[PDB]
């Protein structure tokens, strides 16, 4: 951090820091305060790790002054797959939303094996735009979600209803989904796409539905984009 | 000596001028009723070959002398299909579904035809992961992908047809429409 | 579940006749017994109808449907209700000269209700 | 070195099992279930993992191209046939399509012969790589071809009565003991194969 | 209010949860479908 830091901040580059790892953190840390005496806290965890976790953190964003900037990316480990463990509890107390990885996915040999419907971004909003990015973005995102997660529901009513009762909207949901999950999240370990690319190939998947189905879009960009 | 339509606000749809220049080929007493209906399409019922296989009901009780007649423009304006007589739905391989008297052509503001030859009776065929037209040595006379996004088109003996699209070996589908007679 | 084969009807004499002529009520040869009753307005006692639904329902399960004119169903209105199990089917229809009877189905009935 | 960490009670809440998951490479984990029915290898296959997959097709490619897709394949039918299986208990397989029933009962056959095996016939004492790859080319190719044959329009209620042959054969390929001539296994399970091939097509008619 | 067994055994009682609630949905939907289709019936017996 303090090298990143130090570039940033006295040279004016936008830097990226990623970490791999907190949880064996977390385990150096209790280590420490053992060899002293201070009482385990919570979990066995030290209490205080609340105050050193934000130092390590905190030390991000841009400067009203410098034309640098800086962005972290920690990884951590549930042990057991439970968010109420006190490590991700304070990761996402400090931390601006998350993204999850799913353990199914991976056993369907999805890569990367990524669940979007916990996922989430609390400062898309300042991200997308124009120039910054095409103009499409925002609302091909939520449509995407929304649909996204209306065919995991319409796949879990299928074995109880059958198929035919299921509305035809359920069908194209459904079909959206598996076309979705095995096309568009599924990217090879070295196949690298621009945001452009990834916005036809969305856009392309969109296009199962009837132009006029698509209520979330606005008729704008239904009008400017949806064609071909 | 005239055609009708049946569709519902879209961007594109078919020219009256079009079916009247192809309706000089096909059985008769199927030019003699001439409105024409709009049984799918790819802009306002999605882009699925299931959607398209669903909406195609072989309805036939009412009609069974009727014309199916498929429409597609390529990639770069290249207008072109084929004319069946049996609705299109996935059927187990034993035969091609399929009456030796469905023709191909290419159609322009310039219409040519293929008629059936009976020199075989090859892709008429019908699937869930694809939808071609007469075959033989070399692949198939048409073809479209389960996705709706691909095709090819080569010569066969069932027709001895040219090669229809501008990209001639293989394209892409930018709009479809189908039409019940 | 193919046992119930046959149709049976309790029904006046002219109905009975056009049903005969047409011919569903078979005269079993197997038990030389036949599932169809030509119903006497104001002789056959409800005894009779009473025996011979318990008949077709449960010995001779060999009836499907077991019709009966709705006027004559009425005068066996509690048998009518009591018997409410789906296998076997039970259709009433009017009598000669009878209009259509809403009240006098128990099926039309038990649908009007919990509507 | 091939540690043997023991149940501590709990599944996984002990220390010492997040400790060693936290650097071993390998795991293959504990199934109850499997042991209460005396399934004998009981490894849990939604837990377990391991990360030497990735470079193992280097070694696969050169003597065995099929194993990485056919084994992903494999997974992929597991799970699904498992997940399918959350739902069918709470209402009941009732409602299901062709290709529902055909996952279903090739998980089955998959967990109940591939998996299953005793570790004290002569037979299944040691299963060499390329009998088991063999064996797995039969499951996932009469898998296939079933869904191939059911989407194009037919009862697979009808087919499975004819089927039921080459599926006890498939059933008991397995019996095949090794070490007869370690290519003339090959070639009866080639034989089997087309064979395979052959009877789904004449019956298919 | 249950037969206590206080080992540890939260992961059991949160899938119990889990599995209450998708059943609870799923059996919903498939009473609303059923009685859409009761209604139907009705009426066409009826005329």
């Amino acid at each position: 951090l303090t090298t990143a830091e130090y570039l940033a901040y006295q040279t004016e580059r936008h830097v990226l820091t990623i970490l791999t790892d907190m949880s064996s953190y977390a385990d150096a840390l209790r280590e420490v305060s053992a060899a002293r005496e201070e009482v385990p806290g919570r979990r066995g965890y030290p209490g205080y790790m609340y105050t050193d976790l934000s130092t390590i953190y905190e030390r991000a964003g841009r400067v009203e002054g410098r034309n640098g900037s800086i962005t972290q990316i920690p990884i951590l480990t549930m042990p057991n797959d439970d968010i109420t463990h006190p490590i991700p509890d304070l990761t996402g107390y400090i931390t601006e939303g998350q993204i999850f990885v799913d353990r199914q996915l991976h056993n369907k040999g999805i890569y990367p094996p990524i669940n979007v419907l916990p996922s989430l971004s609390r400062l898309m909003k300042s991200a997308i735009g124009e120039g910054m990015t095409r103009k499409d973005h925002g609302d091909v995102s939520n449509q995407l979600y929304a649909k996204y997660a209306i065919g995991k529901d319409a796949a879990a009513m299928k074995a109880v209803v059958g198929e035919e009762a299921l509305s035809i909207e359920d069908k194209l949901s459904l079909e959206f989904l598996e076309k979705f999950e095995k096309t568009f999240i599924t990217q090879g370990a070295y196949e690298d796409r621009t945001v452009f690319e990834s916005l036809d190939q969305a856009w392309s998947l969109l296009r199962i539905y009837p132009k006029e189905m698509l209520n979330r879009i606005s008729p704008k960009i239904l009008d400017e984009f949806y064609d071909r | 000596r005239l055609n009708g339509y049946l569709p519902s606000t879209k961007n594109k749809l078919l020219t009256p001028e079009m079916c009247d220049e192809i309706r000089t080929l096909m059985p008769t007493r199927i030019q003699l009723y001439t409105e024409w209906n709009l049984l799918y399409s790819l802009e306002q019922h999605g882009s699925s070959l299931h959607s398209l296989y669903s909406n195609v009901a072989p309805d036939s009780k009412e009609f069974r002398r009727v014309g199916y007649v498929l429409v597609i423009k390529d990639r770069k304006n290249g207008i072109f299909g084929a004319y069946s007589n049996e609705a299109f739905h996935p059927n187990e391989h034993r035969q091609y579904t399929g009456n030796g008297e469905c023709f191909l052509w290419k159609l322009d503001k310039r219409f040519s035809g293929y008629p059936y030859t009976g020199v075989n009776e090859f892709a008429i065929y019908c699937t869930s992961e694809f939808l071609s037209m007469g075959a033989g040595d070399g692949h198939y006379g048409l073809l479209c992908d389960d996705g709706l996004l691909h095709g090819v088109s080569n010569p066969c003996q069932t027709y001895g047809n040219e090669v229809l699209s501008k990209e001639g070996k293989k394209f892409s589908i930018v709009a479809l429409e189908v039409w019940r007679v | 579940a193919e046992k119930r084969t046959l149709i049976a009807v309790i029904a006046d004499e002219d109905t009975t006749t056009g049903l005969l002529l047409a011919g569903i009520g078979q005269i079993t040869p197997e038990t030389q017994e036949k599932n169809f009753f030509v119903y006497q307005e104001g002789k056959t006692t409800k005894e009779e109808i009473t025996d011979k639904f318990n008949h077709f329902t449960e010995e001779r399960d060999d009836i499907a449907i077991l019709l009966i004119n709705q006027h004559i169903a009425e005068n066996i209105r509690a048998r009518v209700d009591s018997f409410t199990n789906a296998f076997p089917a039970i259709l009433e229809i009017p009598s000669k000269d009878h209009p259509y009877d809403p009240e006098k189905d128990s099926v039309l009935k038990r649908v009007r209700k919990l509507f | 070195i091939v540690a043997a960490v023991s149940p501590a009670g709990g599944d996984f809440s002990d220390p010492v099992t997040t400790a060693t998951l936290g650097i071993t490479q390998v795991f293959w984990g504990l199934d109850k279930k499997l042991a209460q029915r005396k399934h004998f290898p009981s490894i849990n296959t939604s837990v377990s993992y391991s990360k030497y997959t990735n470079v193992l097709n280097k070694f696969y490619d050169s003597n065995y191209p099929e194993f990485p897709v056919l084994r992903d394949r494999m997974k992929e039918i597991l799970s699904n046939a498992e997940e399918l299986e959350q739902v069918v208990q709470l209402v009941g397989k009732s409602a299901l399509s062709d290709s529902d029933k055909i996952t279903l009962d090739v998980a089955t056959l998959i967990k109940e012969d591939f998996l299953q095996q005793n570790g004290y016939s002569t037979y299944d004492a040691f299963c060499p790589i390329w009998k088991t790859f063999d064996m797995m080319r039969a499951f996932i190719s009469y898998h296939d071809e079933a869904q191939k044959a059911v989407a194009n329009g037919a009862n697979w209620s009808k087919l499975a009565d004819s089927t039921g042959d080459v599926k006890h054969a498939v059933s008991s390929s397995k019996f095949f003991e090794p070490s007869r001539g370690e290519k003339e296994v090959h070639g009866e399970f080639e034989k089997l194969l087309s064979t395979m091939q052959e009877r789904f097509a004449e019956s298919t008619d | 209010e249950q037969v206590f067994p206080t080992r540890m055994t939260l992961g059991l009682m949160k899938t119990k949860l889990k599995g209450a609630n998708q059943g609870y949905s799923l059996l919903k939907r498939k009473s609303e479908a059923l009685t859409k289709r009761f209604r139907d019936i009705t009426k066409r017996i009826d005329d």
